[PDB]
Formats: structure tokens, sequence, C-alpha cells
RNA sequence: GGACCUGGCGGUGCUUCAUAUCCCUCUAGAGGAGCCUGUUCUGUAAUCGAUAAACCCCGAUCAACCUCACCACCUCUUGCUCAGCCUAUAUACCGCCAUCUUCAGCAAACCCUGAUGAAGGCUACAAAGUAAGCGCAAGUACCCACGUAAAGACGUUAGGUCAAGGUGUAGCCCAUGAGGUGGCAAGAAAUGGGCUACAUUUUCUACCCCAGAAAACUACGAUAGCCCUUAUGAAACUUAAGGGUCGAAGGUGGAUUUAGC
């Protein structure tokens, strides 16, 4: 809850989502029919700190493998990453790691849209002409 | 009923980026005014209400639990301690609610005047099923009529004369007032109630502000809602039941 | 009931609004704002603000109407009243001028002072123990005692051993004896105290 | 008295009893029971005993672009009309007499074996056409409970597969065993294994494992020798898709163990690509049918080793005596290759 | 427990009206009344006939539609004239519906001596208001 | 773990024990099993620590030579309260010595409690002195001032209704004058045989149609 | 036989409880008398049903004939009915209900944990539960937002009712059906509920609350008994009302027990 905040404004401002509030039974194991049956699920989950407040591991760690969603997760030293996809071992305490871990996916997000937009337009552009 | 449309487009994704919380509007809103209560560190009752849990479950439009809402009245409630200005001021006023605090002031009867000029006023009153109508006088000697009798031949019981007494003996008008009043309806206690009731309210024209305040804390100007209950069927009154048979 | 909780019973006392703002205190102030927000209950027919009003005679007058009657009821008391006052003006005429100063011929202090001599200071419940049956002593409360007062004195004018004697004399016999501490109230009071003093042995259960 | 009638639905709610005492805790049993018919079913509005052709109800009401009078079938001709319901009444009956019977599971009074269909297509326009499930076992469980005492609920064992590798099972509970049926296909299609075969009809080597108490030891078999296991595992194998195995079941015959300890060696199962490229050897393959021509099943797809695999004189595995006891002819059983039904 | 007119739970598969959903302390509350006429007022006579015929003529509308009722019928007396509402289901051919409304219209005429119409409303199938 | 359970999962959470948190709480939620046990446990670290006040002279001077002994201490679960008991004296005299004494010491000792940082928020602390048969010393305090005045069956023997019996006879007097239970498990069905029996239950429109 | 789960139970622990309630406390009663009325028992040629809580002025917002289903006698036979049956079975049912309920839970569809065992699924500074249905709640009726009604699921007692009506199954069809005439419906008693009393806060009269008398063997007290009128009816020792006569038990009721915020 350190970083709660912190968080929620990155994604909004890469233009993606954050869940930073408690993990209600069946989030992505039962997506359907809390949310419709046409709800589309994450296609990549990113851990920024992958234990809950009891210090175990995030349910969504094993609800994410259960749905076969890549996982991205910072693994401190205490933390499981056999069932994270893409981990990274670092600092998930540290406002100084937290922020970094912020910026740096919020940048890589944030070019790789921007890629997908010059290729699209350049593409178009050959096409007409 | 107002279900958001869709929470997301042809593609697929939510347009809200806090739509996989389920509670993207409260918790959009929490994120609001902890976001705020941050900006104030970085630069630094009776009127109203806090809007009930059904209220925000409509302005949101979404479902709450009974600690979600605690929560967010928590969070404005550190709001407004804090140094708020005028924009953190507009925010909070969107959730409290303006409490319908009509005040219990009686409302004071206009003063008339009859074809001599002496200036009354007239009032009402029920008690059980009695029902009264009563002119009190500006100016008079003490003398009350009733159906067009005298108050003690009316009333010989000296319980009923005491709640004649009781509206102008609390205020130290006793011989100040001349009263005419007609009842219908109820026994004789009834419409000792009902008069005493008519009285009161008709007399506030003539007393000051505070005054008429003490006659309401005295029960004076109060209608009386204790009226006789129904009896049910399968027991022998409106509470009492029929003799449990002995086993 | 059909107020519901919000409502405030009334304080009917001419005193307490007269009151200057001056002596008031800043937690008197505050209940005095308060109750301007605040419903209030109708007041019953039974209180006003006269100066005669006595609430202890109006709870006697309570606990002597049968079915409703308070005119009945009520008549007796004053009858009692008019009774007790004569009797004493009777026995003042009679006596020597140093006597006179002695005998007392306001019948509300009578009345006051002869229940207060019949308040019992303890009183004894029937507990069980062992399928056996033993009373236990405890302390009364205030109003209990005042309770059992009147309860006790209303009963001994209803006992049938007075013969055709009207309630105004019966009980304002009981009252004059009562006050002097001489009567079967009085005993009662006694009795109870000593049966509560034969049981101080069994206050531990 | 016309005023005392009531309609069908009352008079069948009546006289069926499904309703009551009775039939709440099935204290009658129905070896005879009333059953409801539908007697509206082949009336036509504005047939009658009388006989009489109303225009425009029962006939048609213009005949040879005249309108049709009021006219009354005679004796003869009505009379027919009623022996042709009569028989038409008698011939509905038969049709819903005959009814189609369903082959029976392992036994008669069984459902281990018998089949359920496909899962039922998901809500997003999802299909499993292809899978087939299986019943393996049908429990009834019961239930103390504080104040209603012994309740009766079924537990459902299922598995489903398509034949080609993909299969799974899952567990249904619900109080009606047709609902335990919906539970369990349709979360077993969820739950999906992919398992390796050997040229698509057997396993890639011998797997022995015990799950709990229940023992399974499975032999890789040649084309021809079918399905010589447990029933229940025939059952598997046929969803799988194995068609030549044979296995032996010991210890605990726990149909929950043994359904998911066999699910769990045969997902573990090292196939021969793998095993090239854990070694960097060539896998060979040697058949005494096609004589000593080797047969390379695998190569690995990195570089090849140039190391002999070393040459251990003799090799330190732990062997079965029921293998060996068997070739070496001193296994004696008259329950051992019976002949059987093609499997 | 009361039973009246109490469409009882199920496992929310029985599809009920409005009017089969709603218990009879909701009747003025939540739902009307099936039949409207001036007998069962104050100073009114002639309620035990009005009863009986409109008993009759709904036991007369069920077996004369027979499986074509969808829902109550609604009987309106208006002077003398007497107006019979019913929701009807869109099965018989519109013939078969003509030919029983002049029918039913003629003999409950000649029947009750008041001039009766018969006003029909044709739904594709029973309105459902809830799965009790 | 000992014979004592220390199962919990929860075992890493840090305990809040705090007014604030009571009423942050679902309504629905129960204490759990080892809930309890910090309570029964964190209760005897205040008692803990109200006795070594009390006979350490650097707390107050007044206190020491009292000598006060805690009987009891139980904190309240609602985090409001806390319950502590003291030995009372045989002489009344010197009990209205040591309450006074302690009624004033307590408003101090909280704030010397909170130098306990691991225990510093401790509600407000409660002294009972141990009159633990107080009903004899109010009855005997009565029983002196009260003025007492001028001062001087069968049937349960034989365990029945003997009477009722006899009343019984004489109105007659006037008068006249096992099965087999199957086995749950072992109930026959014939669902099965329903099922393979069979069970078989077996477009465009056009405005004025022909 | 071993281990474990659930339930039941414990002369099992601790804790908090019932709000007209488990006990005490408050008020008026019942239990004693007469009478009214139900039931039981007995009686009779002479119904039936309810019958611990949850029967007992209950089906009946009602039996002189009728009602009536009972008894005796007599009579009819395709029968008021495209017959009839108040014949058996409420342990075949619908219908309408009692009961806990002065309860808050019930049943589905999913999801997850336990190795995919019987099982389990909550922590708000939250740790796997959730989108819907029924009940509660809300809303509505009555004089309010209070109160009182109404409502109150699933399940429990094979609870009540085949005699409201309908009806499954079994039985009767010159009789177990139909009709007529007359008749029973009592009290040796026991018991439930109620009424009226035992009186002086009473009794009678005037009045509807400022009165006068009565007040113990000519008082209080029968709505009972007996006698005579009147009303209803074809029919009244019988039902009701009134009058006359009569003036009894009863002198405030043990254990126990009912109701009321
Ligand atoms: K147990
Ligand atoms: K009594
Ligand atoms: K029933
Ligand atoms: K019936
Ligand atoms: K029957
Ligand atoms: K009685
Ligand atoms: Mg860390
Ligand atoms: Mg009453
Ligand atoms: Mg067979
Ligand atoms: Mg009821
Ligand atoms: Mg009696
Ligand atoms: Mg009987
Ligand atoms: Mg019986
Ligand atoms: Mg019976
Ligand atoms: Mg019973
Ligand atoms: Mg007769
Ligand atoms: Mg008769
Ligand atoms: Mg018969
Ligand atoms: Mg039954
Ligand atoms: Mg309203
Ligand atoms: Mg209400
Ligand atoms: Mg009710
Ligand atoms: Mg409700
Ligand atoms: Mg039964
Ligand atoms: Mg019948
Ligand atoms: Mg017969
Ligand atoms: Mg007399
Ligand atoms: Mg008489
Ligand atoms: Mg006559």
């Amino acid at each position: 809850r350190q970083f709660s905040y912190l968080i929620e404004n990155m994604a909004r401002d890469c233009g993606e989502y954050a869940h930073t509030r408690y993990f209600r039974g069946g989030m992505l194991t039962n997506a359907r029919l809390l949310f419709g049956p046409t709800v589309r699920l994450p296609d990549l989950i990113i851990f920024l700190h992958t234990l809950n407040n009891i210090f175990e591991p995030h349910v969504a760690v094993r609800d994410a493998a259960k749905m076969n969603i890549p996982t991205v997760g910072i693994v401190d030293t205490n933390c499981n990453p056999c069932l994270i996809t893409y981990p990274v071992p670092g600092n998930d305490d540290s406002p100084l790691a937290v922020h970094l871990y912020c910026r740096l996916f919020q940048t890589a997000i944030t070019r790789a849209k921007e890629k997908r937009q010059q290729v699209e337009a350049l593409y178009r552009l050959q096409g007409q002409k | 009923p107002r279900q958001r449309a869709i929470q997301w487009g042809e593609d697929g994704r939510p347009f809200h980026y806090l739509f996989y919380t389920g509670k993207q509007s409260y918790y959009s809103l929490m994120h609001d005014v902890y976001g705020m209560l941050l900006n104030l560190e970085k630069h630094q009752v009776i009127g109203s209400r806090w809007l009930i849990k059904e209220e925000l479950e409509e302005m949101l439009v979404e479902k709450l639990s009974d600690l979600d809402y605690m929560q967010f009245i928590r969070l404005l409630e550190k709001l407004l301690t804090s140094q708020c200005g005028a924009a953190e001021e507009e925010f909070v006023q969107r959730f409290r609610r303006s409490v319908t605090l009509e005040s219990k002031k009686q409302l004071i009867e206009p003063v008339q005047y009859d074809e001599q000029g002496m200036a009354f006023s007239k009032s009402e009153g029920k008690r059980k099923t009695a029902k009264a109508e009563a002119i009190v006088y500006k100016h008079g000697s003490g003398r009350i009529k009733v159906n067009g009798i005298d108050y003690q031949l009316y009333f010989p019981i000296t319980q009923d004369r005491e709640q004649l007494m009781f509206p102008f003996h609390f205020v130290d008008r006793l011989g100040k007032h001349d009263v005419t009043c007609t009842v219908s309806g109820g026994g004789r206690s009834a419409q000792a109630g009902a008069i005493r009731l008519a009285m009161a309210k008709a007399l506030c024209s003539f007393v000051t502000e505070d005054e008429v305040e003490w006659m309401r804390q005295a029960g004076l100007l109060t209608t009386d809602p204790r009226v006789r209950e129904r009896k049910k069927p399968g027991q022998e009154g409106a509470r009492r039941k029929f003799t449990w048979k002995k086993r | 009931s059909r107020y519901s909780p919000e409502f405030k019973d009334p304080l009917i006392d001419k005193e307490y609004y007269r009151k200057p703002v001056e002596e008031l205190t800043e937690e008197e102030k505050y209940v005095r704002e308060l109750k301007k927000t605040q419903l209030i209950k109708a007041a019953p027919a039974g209180k006003t603000s006269s100066v005669f009003e006595d609430p202890v005679i109006s709870k006697f007058t309570n606990m002597m109407m049968i079915g409703g009657n308070k005119v009945l009821a009520r008549s007796l008391m004053i009858q009692t009243l008019e009774a007790v006052k004569r009797k004493q003006f009777e026995k003042y005429h009679a006596a020597s001028a140093e006597e006179q100063a002695t005998i007392e011929r306001n019948p509300y202090t009578i009345f006051h002072q002869a229940l207060k001599n019949c308040e019992p200071m303890i009183g004894l419940v029937p507990i069980l123990k062992g399928g056996r049956f033993y009373q236990v002593p405890v302390p009364l409360p205030d109003r209990r005692r005042r309770f059992l007062a009147m309860k006790w004195m209303i009963t001994e004018c209803r006992d049938k051993k007075h013969q055709r004697t009207l309630m105004p004399e019966k009980l304002s016999h009981k009252l004059l004896e009562a006050f002097h501490n001489q009567g079967p109230v009085i005993k009662r009071k006694h009795d109870l105290h000593k049966m509560a003093e034969a049981n101080r042995a069994l206050a531990h259960y | 008295s016309f005023f005392t009638k009531l309609t069908a639905d009352e008079l069948w709610k009546g006289a069926l009893a499904e309703t009551g005492a009775g039939a709440k805790k099935g204290r009658g049993k129905r070896t005879k029971k009333k059953k409801r018919k539908d007697l509206n079913r082949g009336q036509i509005i504005g047939e009658g005993r009388y006989g009489f052709l109303w225009p425009g109800l029962n006939v048609p009401l213009m005949k040879n672009g005249a309108v049709q009078t009021i006219a009354q079938r005679s004796k003869e001709e009505q009379e027919k009309v009623e022996a042709d319901m009569i028989q038409q009444r008698e011939e509905w009956d038969r049709k819903k007499k005959m009814k189609v019977k369903r082959e029976r599971g392992w036994s008669g009074n069984s459902w281990g074996g018998i089949s359920l269909g496909p899962p039922d297509p998901g809500p997003c326009g999802e299909t499993y056409e292809d899978f087939d499930t299986r019943i393996l076992e049908v429990r009834n469980v019961f239930t103390m409970t504080a104040k209603e005492g012994r309740k009766k609920s079924i537990r459902v064992l299922v598995a489903v597969g398509n034949g080609k590798g993909a299969a799974g099972f899952s567990i249904g509970k619900a109080t009606d065993r047709m609902d335990a049926f919906r539970k369990a296909k349709n979360r077993a299609v969820h739950h999906l294994h992919y398992i390796e075969r050997y040229e698509d009809h057997t396993i890639f080597h011998d797997i022995s494992l015990r799950f709990k108490r229940t023992h399974i030891k499975m032999k890789k078999q040649p084309k021809g020798y079918g399905l010589r296991c447990h029933r229940a595992i025939i059952t598997i194998c046929r969803l799988i898709g194995i068609k030549d195995m044979y296995a032996k079941v010991s210890g605990s015959i726990n149909m929950l163990s043994l359904t998911q300890g066999l699910f769990r060696g045969l997902s573990r199962q090292e196939t021969h690509q793998q095993l090239a490229d854990k070694k960097g050897l060539h896998v060979v393959e040697i058949r005494e049918e096609c004589g000593p021509l080797p047969i390379v099943v695998a190569s690995p797809r990195g570089p090849l080793r140039k190391d002999p695999e070393p040459e251990d004189e003799v090799p330190d595995v732990k062997l079965d005596w029921e293998d060996v006891k068997t070739a070496q002819g001193m296994k004696r059983s008259v329950w051992s290759n019976l002949k059987r039904a093609a499997t | 427990k009361n039973r009246a007119a109490r469409v009882r739970v199920s496992k929310g598969d029985k599809p009920v009206t409005y009017e089969e959903a709603h218990a009879p302390h909701y009747i003025a509350h939540r739902k009307g009344w099936l039949s409207l006429h001036t007998g069962n007022l104050d100073g009114e006579d002639h309620a035990a006939e009005r009863t009986v015929e409109d008993v009759f003529l709904r036991k007369f509308m069920w077996g004369t539609f027979p499986g074509c009722l969808a829902d109550q019928l609604v009987l309106k007396r208006r002077g003398n004239q007497l107006e019979i509402c019913a929701v009807v289901l869109r099965q018989l051919s519109p013939h078969k519906y003509y030919f029983l409304v002049g029918y039913s219209e003629t003999l409950l005429s000649y029947f009750y001596k008041c001039p009766v119409r018969l006003h029909l409303q044709t739904v594709p199938s029973k309105v459902v208001y809830k799965y009790l | 773990k000992v014979w004592y359970e220390s199962p919990s999962l929860g075992s890493h959470s840090t305990y809040k024990p705090s007014k604030l948190e009571f009423l942050m709480r679902s309504t629905s939620k129960k204490t759990r099993k080892e809930d309890h046990a910090r309570l029964r446990a964190l209760n005897g670290l205040l008692y803990k620590a109200l006795t070594d006040l009390l006979c350490t002279p650097e707390v107050s001077q007044e206190l020491y030579d009292l000598n006060v002994e805690l009987s009891k201490v139980s904190l309240t679960p609602d985090f409001s309260a806390c319950r502590a008991y003291w030995k009372t004296t045989l002489s009344a005299e010197q009990n209205a010595h040591m309450e006074a004494v302690l009624q004033r010491s307590a408003a101090h000792m909280r704030h010397l409690l909170m130098s306990q940082q691991t225990l510093r928020n401790v509600p407000p602390i409660v002294f009972v002195q141990d009159k633990g048969n107080a009903a004899l010393a109010e009855l005997d305090q009565l029983l002196a001032v009260a003025d007492f005045g001028p001062r001087d069956t069968s049937s349960s023997l034989c365990g029945i209704d003997h009477e009722a019996l006899n009343k019984q006879i004489m109105e007659y007097k006037r008068r006249k004058d096992g099965r087999k239970r199957a086995k749950p498990r072992l109930e026959q069905d014939s669902s099965l045989k329903s099922y393979l029996s069979g069970e078989e239950v077996e477009e465009y429109e056009c405005y004025a149609p022909d």
C-alpha cells in the first residue's frame, strides 16, 4: 500500500490497468461470472510485488498460471519465482527500487505503443501509393 | 436500471484503468481522494450530513459493502481536518447531503382582529378522538368558554381544569387572556387535552420566541400520538391474549 | 410506543427556564441548545406546572386507582388529606399553648413523613438451595423503598379487618399512626428488618 | 354440479400425489404409479359426440366458393370418426412405449464405462464435439446434518478425451446425479492433460508409479496387443487414444487414486525426442520383425556427442519380481492370459 | 404457513405471470381486481348474482378457448354491458377465433340477457414476470 | 511447535490491538482459534508491567510505601478499558488511603505504561479494590442504622403425589360403581435402469398466409 | 481392526444471554362458590371430526323441526344428475392451515483449497470466494419515519382436514344409495375456558362526578330454580326478553398457573 497510489498512476499514464486493491476470489478463474461472458482477460500481468500482506504469494500468481497468462514479476529474496514467467530478481521494498521499476515498465510500454503507431502509419501511406 | 454500458469496446479493452478491480468507480473515487490528501501535505456539522450508503451506491452506480462505505467516509473526514481549499471543498460537498434540518421552532399563528378590533389568535388541537378549536384573545380577564359554557361548569372534574390551567400558568399569564373554544368527540379527559393543545398553540402568538420554545420543551405544543390500539383476532384485546389453556 | 426513540420527555419546570444565562455553565448551555433540535413528547395529563403539584401524592393516587378510575382515586386522596387536616385542627384546639407548638397541621408534611417512617432499609429475597427455599437479605434501592412504603400503606387500608370504614378514614388514621412511628405498617417495616437480621449469616448466598 | 368442477392441472396435481409426506422422504414407493396424461392432446376444437360440422371451426368455412351450412355427420360416418380416434389413441400409446435402449457399462447395474456425450458448449460459442465423456465412479455420499439428519448427495468421477492425446478428469458433486454429471464433465474439459503417444498407439516406455497406496505398472506394447488393463484404465486409454498397453494395478484399488495416479504417470513420460536432446545421442530402435536394421527414431537437435555412452557391465536398475518370475516361466496363474473380448 | 394463491418457490425454472406471482395481500397494493362491478360497493345490491356470473364466464371461456388463454380474464360491467377482455395465444387460426368470438358473444348475450362483447389480445407466448 | 498448537497460517501478520481496528472490522467476523491466545497473553503482559511499577520506588514514593499487590489484571477485548484488581486490606481506614493514592496515580501510571513502547497503546486502566464479598459489608452498614423498633409436606416424603393419585382412583370408583431396517447404503435404485431403458419422450411466417 | 470427518450426546469447559421473560420484581386474574359453555366419562336404540405444546365457546360468525351426516319404523329402485355413496384410506392427494416463526435462513449456477479423500472456503491496514433467486429487509395498509397489522422462505411434527368442495386407490349398487314419520342429544361425576359475585374504591336512586339513602339472617350476592307474560315460529316444559316469587353457595380462594411494556 506504500506504492498503491504510484502504481495506479503509472498504469493510467501508460494506458494499461492496475489492481492494487484486495484481490477478490475468482477475478481471473471466474471472470466471466464476475464481469460477463464476453470479458477479455489480461494478456500480461506484471507483479511489482509478488507477495500479499501476510507474506504469502499473491493469489493472482497461481490464478494467472491457471488461466495461462504470462507474468512478469519483481521477486525479492523471500519470494517464490517458480510460477512467474519472466521473473526479475530485485528489491521490492525501497521506494527508489519501486520507482525505477515503474519508470522502466511505463517507458517500455509507452515506447512500444508509439512504435506500433509509427509502423502502422508507414504501412498505410506506402500501401496507397 | 442504469447498469453501465459495456465497460469495453469492440477490441475488448476496458475503458477504465481500474476495471479489473470490479469496483472501478469506487476505487477511482478513493484514488482521487487519496491523491488530494497528498497534494495538501506538499502544499502544507448540524447544517448537513454525510450521504447514506444507498446514495453513494447511486452516485457510483455500483454495489458497495458496509466497510467500503466507512473507509470512504473516514477518508473524507481526514480531508476536512486538513487545510482544504476551495477546490477541495466543492468536492466534499458533493457527498454532503442537505439534512432535512427544518427547525423544531413552532409556527406562530397570525394575529387577527374581530369586528370590535380586539386582537386574537386561533388554533386547533387533537387528543385521541377529541378535536378542539380555540380562540385566544390578546387581552382578557381569564374567562374560558367551552361550547358556550364556563370551563368549570363544562369540566366539573378538577383534573380537566388543571389541564386548561397548564398552558397559561407555565408562561405566567393567568387572568390575562379570554378564551372561547369548541370541542367535540372523545371523553372528558381527551377534550381537556385537545383544548389544552389548542389554547397553547394560539397562545404562542402572544408570547416571546423564547417562551414558545419553553412551551415546546414542556410538552405543551406536541400532539399526543397515543391512540387506542385495535383489537386483533384470536386474542382478547389489543395486547392481552386468551388464557393459555392448562396442560 | 407511538413515540419514536427520537422523542425526549418534556421538562415541566418553570424555574428551569427562567434561570438567567450568566448562571449557566458551558455544559448546561449545551444541553439547552441541543433540546431546541430535539422532538419532545406531549406533556401527560397527570403532571402540570402548578405550585400545588406533588409527585409523591400523585403516585400514591395511581397506586390506589382501580380500573382506571382516577376521579375516584383522587377523590379518596383529597378526602384523606382533608381528614388528616381536620383531625390535627381538632388536636390543636384541644391542646395547651405548649403542646400546640409540637402539633403538625400540614397534611402534606404528615403524608410525606408518614411514608418515610415506613420505608424499609433492607429486604429479603426468596432464594432456592438444594430443593429447599431460604430467604436472603439484600439492600433495597431508593425506588424500591419508596414503592414498598406506599404498597404497604394501601394494602393495610384494603385489609378486610376494617369493617365498613370508608377509605379516607382508614388511610387518614394509618397515616397519623405512622407519622408517630406507630401502627401495623410500621410493624411490617420492623419485622422485615428483624427478619433481615436473623438471615445475616445467609448473606453469602 | 358444473360449479364443483376443476381444471385438469388441479385434477392431476391431486391424483398424482407428487407433493406430500410420502414424496418428501420417499416414504412411499412406486411400483404402480399414476402417470400424467394430456387429455387435450388429440382433441380438435369443434368435435363432439353428436358429430356436428360447424363451418369455420372444425370443417372448412367455404366449399366450392359458397359458405357451408350447419351439418351433422350421420351415425355410420360418425361411428368411424370415433373408432379412428380410439385407434389413434392406442397408436399414440404404442409409439411412446417404444424407446431405444442404451449400452450398459462395465456391468448391468454399474455407471462405470457409460458415455455421457460431449461436454456442453461454452458460453462464448465454444464447442467440444470432438470430446467423449466416460463415467468412472458414481457414489452415494451420506452427510449427517445438524437439523436434517442423514442427507444423500452424489459424487461422480468422469473422464473426458478426444482420442488424440488430450484427456482429463473431474469430480462432480450435486444432490441430483444428472447435475453431478454436468458439473464433472464440463469441469474436466478445462483440466485437460496432453499425453504423449508412441506412434499414436502406445506409451513411450514402461511406467511404474505409486500414487498414495495405489500402484500402477504399465508396459509399452506393440500394435495388435490391445488394452489389457483394469477396466477403468481401458476406458481412459480409449479417451486418450492409446490402443496397445498392458497395465497392472496393485495395492489399494481406489478409483480416484487410480485415475489421478494414471494421469500423473502418463503426463511425465519422456519421449524419444526428449531423450535424444537430453543425451545428445541418436535413439535407435531395434525391431525383431525388421531384423538387425537400425531404425533411428530420434536425433538430437543440438550438437551430437562424440563420446559413446558408458557401458556399465551390469545396470543397477530395480526389477519387478512379477516381471522376472514371468520371464522365467515360474509365474503360474489360472487368471493370466485368459481369452477376452477385443478391447 | 400460508398457502392461499401463493406460487411456491421452485428451482428457478417455473415461469409465472404478474398475477400468479403476487399473493393475496398484494391485491389492491401491487395488483388490481380481475372483475370490476358495483355490487360490492356500500349500499349496492346483487353481489351474489354478479359473482356467480363471473365464475361461470371464467369456466365458460376456459373450455370455449381451450389451450388459448394466456392469462386470467378481465371482466368489466358498465350499465347492462358486459365486456370480457382476454389475453390469448397466437396458435389457433384467425378463422377459429372469429367463429368463437361470434359464437361466445351471441350465446352469452342470450344466457345472461345483456349485450356481451369479447375483446381478444393476442401474444406470441405467455408473458413471464419471473422464474420462481 | 508443542502440544500447544501453533499452526496459524497468518502468523506473520502484525497484530493491531487498537480501538480503531475494532470499528473497521467485518461484523460477520468471529474470533479465530488462535485469536484468543494473543488476548490471553497480552492481558498477562499488562499484569507484568503494573506489578513492577508498584514495587519500584522510582515510580512514586507514595505508591512504593503502600506495597499494593495486584490480584488480577484482565484487559477488555473492546480495546476501550482495562480491568486491574488490587487486594484490599483489613483496616477500612487503610483501605481508603490505598485507593486514594492509586486513584490519582493511575493517570500518571498510564503515561509510565506508555514508556513500554511495545505496549505503548494502553487503554485507560481501571483499578478495582477487591471487595469480593461486599454484600455482607454493605448489608451490615444498613443493618446497624436500620430501625428494628422496640425489642420484645408428605407428598415429597414418599416422592409421589399420593393426594392426586387417590383423587383419580375415587373418580374411577364412582364411574364404575422390533422390525428390520435396511442399511442406507444398500438401498436399491432404478435410475440407471430407467436411463438404460431409453427414457425417450419424443419456421417461415407470412402476412395473410394461405 | 487402524486413522480421520460428520452428527448425536456429555451427571462437558468457558462466555454472553432471554425483556411481558428462564427466575425474582410490577398489575390484574385462573385454581375455592354459583352459573354459562366445551371436553371427558357414564348413560342412551341413537352421529362425526379436533383432542401435549400446536384439542377442549375447536369445524359451529352457532343443533326445538329443518340443519343431520345419527337411531327406530316404513317406503322407493336407471333413482334431482349421461345416477348416487358424509363408504374405508389425511399413511395416496389437491385445496386451506397449525407449529417452531416472539425464527433467518433455504435452494441453484460457478469459482478456488485439501495431491482432485470424507471435507473446506473468513480476516477491511482484508488472506478465495462470487454474478443471480426465495425469505428476512425494503415498500405498502392503518393516525407519521413510531407502533400495530400484514408478511414470514426451505424444512420439522407421514401435524389437522376424504364430513367445504374436488379427487387417486379400494368397496356398496334391492343399498353402505334415495325419501318420509317420530326420536336421542341426559348427568353419578371429573375437567378446560368464560360470566357473575363475595361488597364500603361497595349497594339503590337522582345525576353523569359538589346529592340523599342503603350497609349483615328483610345487607351484598343467580344471567340458577319455580310461576306467569311477551317476541319468533306451523310447532317453545324447551329458544330469547320481561315480570313475579325465591334470597342459596359465596366472606377474595393450597400446590400450581395465565396475561400484559
Ligand atoms: K461433536
Ligand atoms: K379465583
Ligand atoms: K396435508
Ligand atoms: K375431501
Ligand atoms: K377419496
Ligand atoms: K373458570
Ligand atoms: Mg521485499
Ligand atoms: Mg382488557
Ligand atoms: Mg443385469
Ligand atoms: Mg398464521
Ligand atoms: Mg372455579
Ligand atoms: Mg364429540
Ligand atoms: Mg377421534
Ligand atoms: Mg384424525
Ligand atoms: Mg398434537
Ligand atoms: Mg326429522
Ligand atoms: Mg334434528
Ligand atoms: Mg349415508
Ligand atoms: Mg398429514
Ligand atoms: Mg402509509
Ligand atoms: Mg413500519
Ligand atoms: Mg400477524
Ligand atoms: Mg417484511
Ligand atoms: Mg397423521
Ligand atoms: Mg368425499
Ligand atoms: Mg342409508
Ligand atoms: Mg337482599
Ligand atoms: Mg331470575
Ligand atoms: Mg305464539
